[PDB]
RNA sequence: CAAGACGGACCAGAGCGAAAGCAUUUGCCAAGAAUGUUUUCAUUAAUCAAGAACGAAAGUCGGAGGUUCGAAGACGAUACCGUCGUAGUUCCGACCAUAAACGAUGCCGACCGGCGAUGCGGCGGCGUUAUUCCCAUGACCCGCCGGGCAGCUUCCGGGAAACCAAAGUCUUUGGGUUCCGGGGGGAGUAUGGUUGCAAAGCUGAAACUUAAAGGAAUUGACGGAAGGGCACCACCAGG
């Protein structure tokens, strides 16, 4: 209180807060690469996704939408972007 | 008449207790619940109306209804007390409790003590009105 | 387990050759048999095992067998807690913890204060930031 | 002006075999006079007994309801007709910062015998559980409510009622629903709280011999 | 031999554990009766044995666990030991009178007073005990105390000032 | 107590009062 | 066995709803807040005159049912109380539009101390449980974020003070906007208008009368009241 620097903040104090309160905001999601367990393609998901990804060759379930983050079936790995 | 049950052995009447709040109904029946031995309340035994509730009418009668199934052959009894219960108070009184004391000093051997007392779901309205109460 | 009146006067404590001891407190029987010497009790048979709850501190690491003290020795906060022992006739002692979390959590301990007897025990055992009656009132 | 109960007389009123304590009691029953029989005051008489009364190491608060309709000589003969909880059972079972889950099914068992069956669940705390209340969302107790409704009603639709009673007595369909529930909220103490004969069939005199060996 | 158990609810059970042994010695030594407590069951068993002293005393034995279970002091209970003419009297706030919310908390508040006093005041007045539930509330006395304390409980639930009720439970004791 | 109360309103109190009333050579 | 009633305990510093209000199970119907969002549109918004919708209880018109309770009323005692009990309390369809309908406290927006409890949603994590469950999931545990209900604490500041984290950012006085008060009575009265089957609801004076009316807390007298002590100028037993 009193005396902190509001243009330099802790970088951990920026990640603890709101993505709309910070210095400028930005999204806490991401894009990721799915690689299907039955194959060995690349599929670019997003994290809080609502609609179910399929696969482009194995036509398979990828993700389950859900009130947040996606979740991804068991067996398939993830890659996050950038 | 001494129901045909050895020495050690004895048979099992049950014993309403209706501790209402105006006097005591002891009444003893078989254990079916049809058959009743005798029924003695509080206003058979004083004389006026101040003391039909009293403790000291409860424990008369008792001693009473002890006496009769006593020169039957009962002597072991289950106790099911039993207040005015529905929209009314939900707990036996004292006149209750004194005649399970006399009960109990009268020889009787106690079965199985197990309110009764009628509790609604939720029932109807009460006596009083929006305002009333006892005194 | 079934307590009779021909037992009340068999109900001390834990009961189990020329010289003895009437020690009582758990303090004296715990050194007495840390040093092995024989320790006796208000009936004629010695005593073979001793178990008993102590204060631990989790702070300091500092026991206390003071069985009404709240306070610690060493670091001085109210930070005693409830830990078992037990010793035997040969010199052995072996003292239980216990595995659970419930204990050991700092969940009622922090609230702010405002600026500056055993009964209503129970009361103060409950933690301030919680649900009290709203017209009832914590003096 | 004459005592009416030298003309009455005693019945000796005994549970069915599966009991290993077999007198249940004595009843007082008027003597027959040629307007009305002995025997038609006993066709419908209900008994109260407590569980505690019919075995020996079990617990006392369940009790049954028996119907009696059989007599034959110095010989009363009953049969089932519902059983409940003690009260002070129930009153004590009732706490505060729990979630309280009821649930009843009608069912026909194998041999007619219509029944209803009553259900109540209630909420654990946990082992570890700092949070002074246990509380089970409304989802979650639909569930519960239709689990504990499917495996009563599968327990006792395709069974006969030796082995129903049989599990009555230990209640071994609390067991199952504390078991089977866990996996949704751990239920702290089920109970089948209560039976009622809602339809009895045709008398049949074979099958009480069989109540009694 | 004669049984009788006695709940114990889990606001009881830490009142209960901490003076336990002023409950069992009163038992022990002068009704010569044998009692334990269950903690599967919750339950405190009392049952007759051997060296039994007034076998018609057992019932007595039970009141007394059974005050201690409706929040009544263990020395008033061992009054009720001691004492035959004692009885015990049971009801709710809302069992005379619907009140509802913020008016049941104000009814409770009136029968207390400020520091209790004025539920103190009716037992120095009336030679009764008192311990009100959270709607419940419990007399321990003799008859005639037991009517005279409902009396002032029930005129002060019916909205009677505590003033009023003070003045006139001391000028019928008086009488 | 209740009992001790009970007890001393049926008893009478009693005990101290001093009332002040009232050779060689 | 039937009839109508009502959904106890669980039931809370809880939740939902615009408010009035809402608690037995299951099924159907359409709404909804918060959350999550690297979706879409691009100023579409805030407040209310007129106007419209809902609005506890009682009450009024018509149908059905009347279990309990119960205005008026009939008896008995002493405005209080008891017995009986009509309208009503209940359902359906229209009127009524009033409450201490309360936070006695407009709505939207910004800033301004702390703590940890709780309801919901999301996220991260050692770990324990579904008899050392063989990965996930429900139940707990720790921590964070967002909108909530609601507490405790503070010489933030404000206030007549009680007190308020708003009732603060007010003589250092201006973010936007709606309703509304001007000493106490006459008086929410008369009259006029309007709505209503009616009861009544909405709007609403003046003549006249008066030096007060009222708010905040604090005690001090105030006949007195409850405990004790003492006294043969108080008493018992007496002379
Ligand atoms: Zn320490």
């Amino acid at each position: 209180p009193l005396a902190k620097d509001l243009l330099h903040p802790s970088p951990e104090e920026e990640k603890r807060k709101h993505k709309k309160k910070r210095l400028v905001q930005s999204p806490n999601s991401y894009f990721m690469d799915v690689k299907c367990p039955g194959c060995y393609k690349i599929t670019t998901v997003f994290s809080h996704a609502q609609t179910v990804v399929l696969c482009v060759g194995c036509s398979t379930v990828l993700c389950q939408p859900t009130g947040g983050k996606a979740r991804l079936t068991e067996g398939c790995s993830f890659r996050r972007k950038q | 008449l001494g129901p045909q049950v050895a020495e050690g052995e004895n048979v099992f009447g049950v014993c309403h207790i209706f501790a209402s709040f105006n006097d005591t109904f002891v009444h003893v029946t078989d254990l079916s619940g049809k058959e009743t031995i005798c029924r003695v309340t509080g206003g058979m035994k004083v004389k006026a109306d101040r003391d039909e509730s009293s403790p000291y009418a409860a424990m008369l009668a008792a001693q009473d209804v002890a006496q009769r199934c006593k020169e039957l052959g009962i002597t072991a009894l289950h106790i099911k007390l039993r207040a005015t219960g529905g929209n009314r108070t939900k707990t036996p009184g004292p006149g209750a409790q004194s005649a399970l004391r006399a009960l109990a000093r009268s020889g009787m051997k106690i079965g199985r003590i197990e309110d009764v007392t009628p509790i609604p779901s939720d029932s109807t309205r009460r006596k009083g009105g929006r305002r009333g109460r006892r005194l | 387990g079934w307590i009779t009146p021909s037992n009340i006067k068999q109900i001390q404590q834990e009961l189990e050759v020329r010289v003895g001891c009437l020690t009582t407190d758990f303090a004296m029987q715990n050194v007495l048999l840390q040093m092995g010497l024989h320790v006796l009790a208000v009936n004629g048979m010695l005593i073979r095992e001793a178990r008993s709850y102590i204060l631990r501190c989790h702070g300091c690491f500092k026991t206390t067998s003071d069985m009404s003290r709240v306070f610690c020795s060493h670091c001085g906060n109210k930070t005693l807690k409830k830990v078992s022992v037990t010793v035997s006739d040969d010199g052995t002692l072996h003292m239980h913890f216990s595995r659970n979390p419930k204990v050991l959590n700092p969940r009622g301990l922090r609230y702010s204060l405002p600026t500056p007897s055993t009964l209503g025990a129970g009361r103060r055992r409950l933690n301030p930031n919680a649900s009290r009656k709203k017209f009832v009132k914590k003096r | 002006v004459v005592d009416p109960f030298s003309k009455k007389d005693w019945y000796d009123v005994k549970a069915p075999a599966m009991f290993n304590i077999r007198n249940i009691g004595k009843t007082l029953v008027t003597r027959t006079q040629g307007t009305k029989i002995a025997s038609d005051g006993l066709k419908g008489r209900v008994f109260e007994v407590s569980l505690a009364d019919l075995q020996n190491d079990e617990v006392a608060f369940r009790k049954f309801k028996l119907i009696t309709e059989d007599v034959q000589g110095k010989n009363c003969l009953t049969n089932f007709h519902g059983m409940d909880l003690t009260r002070d059972k129930m009153c004590s079972m009732v706490k505060k910062w729990q979630t309280m889950i009821e649930a009843h099914v009608d069912v026909k068992t194998t041999d007619g015998y219509l029944l209803r069956l009553f259900c109540v669940g209630f909420t654990k705390k946990r082992n570890n559980q700092i949070r002074k209340t246990s509380y089970a969302q409304h989802q979650q107790v639909r569930q519960i409510r239709k689990k504990m409704m499917e495996i009563m009603t599968r327990e006792v639709q395709t069974n006969d009622l030796k082995e129903v009673v049989n599990k009555l007595i230990p209640d071994s369909i609390g067991k199952d629903i504390e078991k089977a529930c866990q996996s949704i909220y751990p239920l702290h103490d089920v109970f089948v709280r209560k039976v009622k004969m809602l339809k009895k069939p045709k008398f049949e005199l074979g099958k009480l011999m069989e109540l009694h060996g | 031999e004669e049984t009788r158990k006695i709940p114990v609810p889990a606001n009881r059970y830490t009142p209960l554990k901490e003076n336990w042994m002023k409950i069992f010695t009163p038992i022990v030594e002068h009704l010569g009766l044998q009692i334990r407590f269950n903690l599967k069951s919750r339950n405190v068993e009392i049952r007759t044995c051997k060296e039994t002293k007034d076998v018609s005393a057992l019932t007595k034995a039970a009141d007394f666990v059974k005050a201690f279970i409706l929040g009544f002091q263990v020395e008033d209970a061992l009054a009720l030991i001691r004492l035959d003419d004692l009885f015990l009297e049971s009801f709710e706030i809302t069992d005379v009178k619907p009140l509802k919310g913020d008016h049941l908390s104000r009814a409770i508040g009136r029968i207390a007073g400020k520091g209790g006093k004025t539920k103190f005041t009716i037992e120095n007045v009336t030679r009764t005990r008192i311990v009100l539930a959270d709607v419940k509330v419990h007399i321990l006395g003799s008859f005639q105390n037991i009517k005279m304390a409902r009396t002032a409980i029930c005129n002060l639930i019916l909205g009677n000032p505590p003033s009023k009720v003070y003045g006139n439970i001391r000028a019928v004791a008086s009488r | 107590p209740l009992a001790d109360q009970i007890l001393a309103g049926n008893a009478v109190r009693a005990g101290v009062r001093e009332k002040r009333r009232g050779e060689e050579y």
